[PDB]
This record gives structure tokens, C-alpha cells and sequence, in this order.
RNA sequence: CUCCGCCGGCACCUUAUGAGAAAUCAAAGUCUUUGGGUUCCGGGGGGAGUAUGGUCGCAAGGCUGAAACUUAAAGGAAUUGA
């Protein structure tokens, strides 16, 4: 049986996709089939924002945020609740 | 001079906004929309409009016994003129919800065997439309320029989407059905009054 | 990739399946217009139209609603006046009706003139 | 865990209909009307059922409610549904249209139409 | 009708979509024929103006060149 | 349809849908048959009426309001 | 009794109707079998198989019967009825039942000469459920019945006499074995044939005939 | 940048009037109502891509490719349970 449409993967008119290393174990996983989150995180956590606010010395300075592309494979993915596992209706949701 | 009953209709269905359309159409509703605005939403033929409504109207007046109609709309616009439409023709009004097995299931209390089905809109009342497929009973609805024709005999090409068309056009076909029954003479006096058909919210 | 009088045939009863009105052949033949004349002749079509732009041709065709299929034998048989009678088991729905036409040196027609003028020749199609 | 099951539910409503002017919003009282009209089988299922209708009772006289279809208010929500204005607030004296509205106007042969002009 | 907006070939009848036109510069009000897709960088005979321009479709005509379709 | 001896040996003649002329089988029940009343003068209604009949394979395709709509531009 | 419950039922009760033809003409959906029983007087029913499926269960297998009936007049009426049921008896009538709800008309016709009575399938037509589909192809008369035992009895129900059956697929699988030849009979009156050019001359239908009764 | 249209691509979404054992498929449709043209290729599971002969390669190996014997199922899709 044929789990999905597009095989798991994002390719339509290519033949080779260059492959990406897991962020978490090294894996080889193709760039279209990975699981790729951008994540846009603060320095710190908004409990521990004000204990550096007030220990800034310019007004106005603004706290960098983390900007990182993470990307998983699929086991990975799986494991760590990036993505789970659907029914047979709602996995063909792509939003 | 003066007007003729065709004019009228057209002033008043351009006054209740019937003439305008939405920003898609289906290709079966293609053959009624005129033209298109820089806007994207289509401008309904009310000519069409009024040549459909008449032929809805040559339809539903030969029923022998109008107890054998049913009429029906999912919408909440659409309660109030359902109903009074209903009542002054003399049909069956069902607002709000359908029971599923309304016209397929012998041994349901809600029970039918409608020789005719009217319908504000094919969208929202696709329930309806799927039971009438299995009792050959035809059907009459409001389309917009939007609207899945599958199993509708007779469509109305009409903005169905707001307060004041839906009660517009369920007014108009009462006033044609009253005339070709001969309860309303020649003459335009009819007395009962569009307002009647436009829902009160609470 | 052409061989015509199959796109012909074949449009038009993917046309009256479909319930149209007009169906339209792109590229015409002597061969398709003398099929359709036996068509006509029997009944299973309405009066049709060649449009010369200049080219090989085009034609419309009004679908009368009572044709259920007409089709080709390609790979046109050679087919003598003894051999009608077992084509026409083969390919039509009874004895009492449809009709195999075939080309002979005299014209294009249905398997029953072949029958009385005694003429074998190809088949090309049925209809029926 | 005091969810009420079906028959206490269900006979509570059912009461509500027959019996509206009857029942008040005192539990104990409504104790005693309910069983002046009901035969039941236990003191417990009626101190259920009674318990039931006395808050039925409070919404209703708060506002409207679902199924119980009470006639001193099914009237009177039909009393002012045939309701009219003065005159019909749809008009077709300025009716006001854009360019295409007049286009299809002119397809028509109704081309002067009194109280249509563009926007 | 609507075969206006339809493929040049897919017609009832095939027809082109292309003209010839009669142009006209500022310096030399002769009357040049040129085709609405040129191809080529062309110059009027007399007045030596670079007339229209090749592209990928229909020719660009050059400041103030009126035409008429003929 | 008739015997050789002059006998009609079918038993009902099936109906023909008034579009597409295919047949409307015993057990098509997506089909219906539209009766459109005619208006001549003074009460504009008499028991007068043309009838069509629509299968379940136009009414599915949509064609039905199309069909409907071009079977009735017929004048007399 | 009966007391029915649909607006055909009642204009059945009261006698308003003769033969089912009347109901054939305009695809009315038959709901209530007592509708026949009146309108057919001589039809004959027959149990073909009676097939126990299971469904597993933790507590073990849950077991029930599964009746294929097929009824019908030697003269033209055929109807096909499964039923599944927890008894083999109550299948059986859920079976009847359902197979007199199912009663369609099928039309014979003449092999070569049009002498006499219909005999055969009119044209070639065929007829598919699941894998298997069965062809049914004009005989000369007297030529029998060349067919499996399923589709012989439901051709004998019919009162085909003469025909030429050839068949693929799992036939084995009787289901869908008698569905395809039911289905080959339902269609033997949906190919339209020049003797049914005709224009058609429409009649009222039976909810508007006996309008003022309803 | 916005709107409309026509060719040509990679695809996608909704739907049977279709097809199919189904999963599914707008081509896997226009099939017992079976025929547009053409090339390759299958015939229960194993034995076995094995033995042997030929051929190509430095080699690893590639292509071509059996038989004896054995066996009543192996297998596909979907359903209910565990
Ligand atoms: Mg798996
Ligand atoms: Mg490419
Ligand atoms: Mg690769
Ligand atoms: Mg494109
Ligand atoms: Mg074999
Ligand atoms: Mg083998
Ligand atoms: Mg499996
Ligand atoms: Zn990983």
C-alpha cells in the first residue's frame, strides 16, 4: 500500500535532491523530506527578561533574539513531538 | 404610461441588492452572470432572474394541492421568508436544520413525500438535495454565482447571501404564484407588504 | 501519430455519452464523410457541415441522441460476402439491428447493401 | 457527581410544558404542585424532578430556552413576527448603482429605469 | 464572439494575429510598410530614422512614429 | 416491440430522457418529470401544461437547469 | 395489517393500481413489499445460498447468516434480495423481503423471427459486480439455457428461455456472482434500440393522477 | 506591482457521469458495447538468477540462462479483533 501521495517527500521534476545532516543525530535525510522549523527564540525567557531590562546601561537597548533553522529527520521528528503521528484524513492537512 | 410588472420587479430586486454577485462563479453559472467589476464580484442578468423566477413560478402554481411542497433553509436570513412564503402560498415551510432521512426513511416521524422541494441555497441545504436524488422529487433553489448545480432542476441566479434579496425574491415568487392562481387579480394591488419577508433580529 | 476516422469515431461517442449537441472533427476525409453519409442514411445522426478554413479540413456533426457506439476496426480485414455473416455476430449487439460497414470497389457501405449487391471488400467500423 | 439522568430531565421539561402558570420558584412548593399532577415512585425522584424544575423555572423567567415550547411565549413571539412598519424601508426611489449595474440596465431595454443613477 | 481571445490556430477558421502597417516619422512624412513583428532594425530610405525595434513579440515603433493598421 | 403478427409484446414503453434521449430505467430515481403550466389571460391558469422528463445522469452533472432552460425556449 | 405508510401504499390498498408497470413508468422507489404482493399475485421465492460470516471479538467469533433469495414471476419480474441476520430464518424472510422490494422488469425478445412469444434477451448485454461479470447473448428458441446453476435460476425466474451465457472472474464468489446477473437483467431495458425512437407521450404520474385523494 | 487572455512546463485541490480486487487514479477514464500505432516483458510458490555453455571485464563481476527435484498454496487490497 502507498502511505502518501508524495511519497513522504517534496519532489516533483527533479531527480536528486542534495541531503541535510539531523539536527539531532547526523542523520542523511534529503533537504525536501526533513523536517525544517525556524525558530526565532529570545535570549532568555520572559521570567528572567526584567533581571537583565533593569541591568542594562543604555535605555532603549533591545535583547537580541536567536534566530536558527533546525532541521530533524523524520525518526527524530517523530520522537521529539515535532510532528505526530495523524489519521488517515487528517494527514493529507497541510496547514 | 407606466410600468410594467417586469420593470418593477427589476427596480426592486436592484434595490435589494439581488444584482450583486460574488467574487467567483461557477461554470454552470456562468450562463447568468453578465460581467465582471474591477472589484472581482460578478453583476447577476435580473432579465434572467426574472425569466427563471417566472418559470419557477409556471412550476410550482400547477401543483394541484400545494400542501405538497416543501421549502426549506439552512441559513438564519432565510427563516422568516421561508415561512411566510409558506403561508401565504400554502406549502410546507421546515427552517433551520433537516433531519437526515426526511424523504428516504418510510418509518420516521419527520416524513415526507414531496412532489416539490424549494431551496435558499444549494450550498447550505445540500442535505436536501442529496435525499431528493432518491425519490425523484425535483427541485427549485436560489443559486449564487457560486453554487453547485448537481440535482437542481430550476435555479434562480440571485445573490441569496443577503437580508434583503432572500426576502425580495421569496416575496416575488409568492406575488407570481398568488397571480397565476387567480387570488391576485390583474392589477398590481396586492397588499401584503415586502417587510413582511425580511428577518427581525432579536 | 495519426491515423484518422478513430479520433472521428471516438470523438464522437466520448460527444454523445456526454450528451453534447455539436461534436467537431478536426481533421476530415472522403473516407469520413462517406461513413457518416451511411450514419445519416440509417438515422443514428442529424445533418453535419464541412468548414474548409483551407486545410485538410474540419467538419461538425449534430448528435441526434439515438447512436450508443460506433467504433473502427483498424487493422482493416479483407472480408468476402461469406464472412459477413460471422463479423456481424461478433460485433453487433443481434441480428436485428446495427450495421458493419465496409469499403468496396463500389463505395463506401453498410454490410447489408453488400449483402444485396454481392460485393465484399475491408471492413472499417460499425455503429449501432 | 449530581448530573441528572434522563427521566428526571426529560419529566421535568415535559411538566414545564403542560403546567407554566401552576409552578413558581420555590423548590418546596413546586414539591407539593408536582405531586398534585404526577404519580412517581419515590420521594427521592421527586425531590429530583422538583429540584430540576425550580431552576427551569428561574432561566425561563430569566429568558428564553430550548425545547419546552411555552404558548405564552410562542404567541407572543408570533404577535410581533407578523409585524409591520409604517412603510416599506425598501424604496426605489434613490437606488444608486455603478457603472455596470446601468451596462446590463441598457442590455435590457431598461435603459431609463426611474430612481437609478450612478454612484 | 469570443474566438478574438482564442489560440491563433485552435480558430474555426485559422487567421493571424499579425499586420502590416503604414508608419510615419517626424522628418520625412512618407509612409513606410512595415510588419507588426518585424524581426529586423529598419530605417525609412530618406530620413535615416531607426523606425521599430525587434522584440519577442510585436516591434517597437520609436518616439513619434504614428501607424495605421492596413 | 411487435410480434410479426401485429401484436405489441413489450410491456411498458420506458420513458426517454427529453435532453439526452437515453432511456429512464424502473430504478433511476435521481430522474423526475417537470409538468410547467401554461398562462393564457385572466387568472393565467388553466390545467394546461408541458411536460419534461430529466434522468439521473444530466440532473448529475448539473445540465439539468441548462437543459431545463433551453427545452422550455420552445413556442407555441 | 398493513396500514402503509407511503402514498404509493395507500393508492395500492385502495386499488387504484393493476400491474406494477404503472409504478415502472415513472422509477417510483417501492418501499413497502405489500406493494407487490398485490400487484404480483403468483411470484415464487427460493433461497440460493446461506453463507455464515464471522467478526472476530475479543470475547471470540461472532457469527451470522447471510441469505440470498431470488424471487420472480416466470413472466418478466425478477427481484434479488441478501440479507444478513443472527438466525438463518430471520435472514430468510429479511431476504424475501427484500428481494420482493427489489422486482424489476426485464424485457425479452426474438433470436431471429419475431413468431410467437419472446424468448430470449433482446441484445447482447452484460453485467458486472465485483470481479465478476456474465454476458448474456441471444439463442435460437428451444436452444435452453447455457449457464452455471446461479444465473440458470435466476434466468428461470425471469422466463428467459433461451440464451448464451459465458462468464469471468471469481464466479465462485456467489454474491457477487447472482448481483452481476441481476444486474445483466435490470439493463436488458436501458439500451435504446429504434423501436424506441418514438417520441415519448408522458403520462401523469401517480402522485399528481390522484392528487385530490392524497 | 495589479487585472484579463493564449500557448508550454512542474504540480496541486474538489468531484463521478468513469475505471478498478480495492487502496486509489482526471488519466490507472473513453473494455465482453472487447481493434489508433509501436517496442520490451509475465504465466502458482520454490529450486534460482543457481548449474552449465557463450560473451564482456585486470578483478570484483556484468549480460545470456536451465534441469532434476520439491510443494498446496505463496501472494495483493481491505475489514473486525488482539
Ligand atoms: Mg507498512
Ligand atoms: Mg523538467
Ligand atoms: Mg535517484
Ligand atoms: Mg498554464
Ligand atoms: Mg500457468
Ligand atoms: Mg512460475
Ligand atoms: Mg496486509
Ligand atoms: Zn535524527
Amino acid at each position: 500500500t502507498f502511505k502518501r501521495r508524495n511519497g513522504g517527500r517534496n519532489k516533483h521534476g527533479r531527480g536528486h535532491v542534495k541531503y541535510i545532516r539531523c539536527s539531532n543525530c547526523a542523520k542523511c535525510c534529503p533537504k525536501d523530506k526533513a523536517i525544517k522549523r525556524f525558530l526565532v527564540r529570545n535570549i532568555v525567557e520572559q521570567a528572567a527578561v526584567r533581571d537583565v531590562q533593569e541591568a542594562c546601561v543604555h535605555d532603549g537597548y533591545v535583547l537580541p533574539k536567536l534566530y536558527a533553522k533546525v532541521h530533524h529527520c523524520v525518526s527524530c521528528a517523530i520522537h521529539a513531538h515535532i510532528v505526530r503521528v495523524r489519521s488517515r484524513e487528517n494527514r493529507r492537512n497541510r496547514e | 404610461r407606466a410600468l410594467s410588472q417586469k420593470e418593477q420587479d427589476i427596480q426592486m430586486m436592484l434595490a435589494a441588492d439581488v444584482h450583486l454577485g460574488t467574487k467567483n462563479c461557477d461554470f454552470q453559472m456562468e450562463r447568468y452572470a453578465y460581467k465582471r467589476r474591477s472589484d472581482g464580484i460578478y453583476i447577476i442578468n435580473l432579465g434572467k432572474t426574472w425569466e427563471k423566477l417566472q418559470l419557477a413560478a409556471r412550476v410550482i402554481v400547477a401543483i394541484e394541492n400545494p400542501q405538497d411542497i416543501i421549502v426549506q433553509s439552512a441559513r438564519p436570513y432565510g427563516q422568516r421568508a421561508v415561512l411566510k412564503f409558506a403561508q401565504h402560498t400554502g406549502a410546507n415551510a421546515i427552517a433551520g436544520r433537516h433531519t437526515p432521512g426526511t424523504f428516504t426513511n418510510q418509518m420516521q416521524t419527520s416524513f415526507s413525500e414531496p412532489r416539490l422541494l424549494i431551496l435558499t441555497d444549494p450550498r447550505t441545504d445540500h442535505q436536501p438535495i442529496k435525499e431528493s436524488a432518491l425519490g425523484n422529487i425535483p427541485t427549485i433553489a436560489f443559486c449564487d454565482t457560486d453554487s453547485p448545480m448537481r440535482y437542481v432542476d430550476i435555479g434562480i441566479p440571485a445573490n441569496n447571501k443577503g437580508r434583503n434579496s432572500i426576502g425580495c425574491l421569496y416575496w416575488l415568487l409568492a406575488r407570481m404564484v398568488l397571480q397565476m392562481r387567480g387570488t391576485i387579480l390583474p392589477g398590481h394591488k396586492w397588499d401584503v407588504m415586502v417587510d413582511l419577508f425580511f428577518y427581525r433580529d432579536p | 501519430g495519426r491515423r484518422i476516422l478513430n479520433d472521428a469515431l471516438r470523438t464522437m461517442v466520448n460527444a454523445e455519452r456526454r450528451g453534447k449537441a455539436t461534436a467537431q472533427l478536426q481533421p476530415i476525409s472522403g473516407v469520413m464523410i462517406s461513413f457518416l453519409n451511411i450514419m445519416k442514411h440509417r438515422g443514428y445522426i442529424k445533418n453535419f457541415e464541412v468548414f474548409d478554413p483551407h486545410r485538410v479540413g474540419k467538419i461538425t456533426v449534430e448528435l441526434q441522441g439515438r447512436i450508443k457506439d460506433c467504433k473502427a476496426l483498424t487493422y482493416r480485414q479483407d472480408l468476402r460476402a461469406t464472412e459477413i455473416e460471422k463479423y456481424r455476430t461478433r460485433m453487433l449487439p443481434t441480428r436485428q439491428w446495427g450495421y458493419v460497414v465496409v469499403t468496396t470497389p463500389n463505395g463506401v457501405l453498410d454490410h447489408e447493401e453488400a449483402i444485396r449487391q454481392n460485393v465484399g471488400g475491408q471492413v472499417l467500423g460499425y455503429f449501432h | 457527581g449530581r448530573v441528572r439522568t434522563k427521566t428526571v430531565k426529560k419529566t421535568s421539561r415535559q411538566v414545564i410544558e403542560k403546567y407554566y402558570s401552576r409552578m413558581t420558584l420555590d423548590f418546596h412548593t413546586n414539591k407539593k404542585v408536582l405531586e398534585e399532577v404526577s404519580i412517581l415512585q419515590s420521594k427521592r425522584l421527586r425531590n429530583k424532578v422538583a429540584g430540576f424544575t425550580t431552576h427551569l423555572m428561574r432561566r425561563i423567567q430569566r429568558g428564553p430556552v430550548r425545547g419546552i415550547s411555552l404558548k405564552l411565549q410562542e404567541e407572543e413571539r408570533e404577535r410581533r413576527m407578523d409585524f409591520v412598519p409604517e412603510k416599506s424601508a425598501l424604496e426605489v426611489d434613490e437606488i444608486r448603482v455603478d457603472k455596470e449595474t446601468m451596462d446590463m440596465l441598457a442590455f435590457l431595454g431598461m435603459a431609463d429605469l426611474p430612481g437609478v443613477e450612478r454612484a | 464572439e469570443l474566438e478574438k481571445l482564442k489560440h491563433k490556430k485552435k480558430r474555426l477558421v485559422q487567421s493571424p494575429n499579425s499586420f502590416f502597417m503604414d508608419v510615419k516619422c517626424q522628418g520625412c512624412f512618407n509612409i513606410t510598410t512595415v510588419f507588426s513583428h518585424s524581426q529586423t532594425v529598419v530605417v525609412c530610405p530618406g530620413c535615416q530614422t531607426v523606425l521599430c525595434q525587434p522584440t519577442g513579440g510585436k516591434a517597437r515603433l520609436t518616439e513619434g512614429c504614428s501607424f495605421r493598421r492596413k | 416491440m411487435q410480434n410479426e403478427v401485429g401484436d405489441m409484446v413489450d410491456l411498458y414503453v420506458p420513458r426517454k430522457c427529453s435532453a439526452t434521449n437515453r432511456i429512464i430505467t424502473a430504478k433511476d430515481h435521481a430522474s423526475v418529470q417537470i409538468n410547467i403550466g401554461h398562462v393564457d389571460e385572466n387568472g393565467l391558469y388553466d390545467g394546461r401544461f408541458t411536460t419534461f422528463a430529466l434522468s439521473g445522469f444530466v440532473r448529475a452533472q448539473g445540465d439539468a437547469d441548462g437543459s431545463l432552460d433551453r427545452l422550455w425556449q420552445k413556442r407555441k | 395489517k398493513w396500514v402503509p405508510v407511503t402514498k404509493l401504499g395507500r393508492l395500492v390498498k385502495e386499488g387504484r393500481f393493476t400491474k406494477m408497470e404503472e409504478i415502472y413508468l415513472h422509477s417510483l422507489p417501492v418501499k413497502e413489499h405489500q406493494i407487490v404482493e398485490t400487484l404480483c399475485p403468483g411470484l415464487k421465492d427460493e433461497v440460493m445460498k446461506i453463507t455464515p460470516v464471522q467478526k472476530q471479538t475479543r470475547a471470540g467469533q461472532r457469527t451470522r447468516f447471510k441469505a440470498f433469495v431470488v424471487v420472480g414471476d416466470s413472466n418478466g419480474h425478477v427481484g434479488l434480495g441478501v440479507k444478513c441476520a443472527k438466525e438463518v430464518a430471520t435472514a430468510i424472510r429479511g431476504a424475501i423481503i427484500l428481494a420482493k422490494l427489489s422486482i424489476v422488469p426485464v424485457r425479452r425478445g426474438y433470436w431471429g423471427n419475431k413468431i410467437g412469444l419472446p424468448h430470449t434477451v433482446p441484445c447482447k448485454v452484460t453485467g458486472k459486480c465485483g470481479s465478476v461479470t456474465v454476458r448474456m447473448v441471444p439463442a435460437p428458441r428451444g436452444s435452453g439455457i447455457v449457464a452455471a446453476r446461479v444465473p440458470k435460476k435466476v434466468l428461470q425466474f425471469a422466463g428467459i428461455d433461451d440464451v448464451f451465457t459465458s462468464s469471468r472472474g471469481s464466479t465462485k464468489t456467489l454474491g457477487n456472482f447472482v448481483k452481476a446477473t441481476f444486474d445483466c437483467l435490470m439493463k436488458t431495458y436501458g439500451f435504446l434500440t429504434p423501436d424506441f425512437w418514438r417520441e415519448t407521450t408522458f403520462t401523469k404520474a401517480p402522485y399528481q393522477e390522484f392528487t385530490d385523494i392524497l
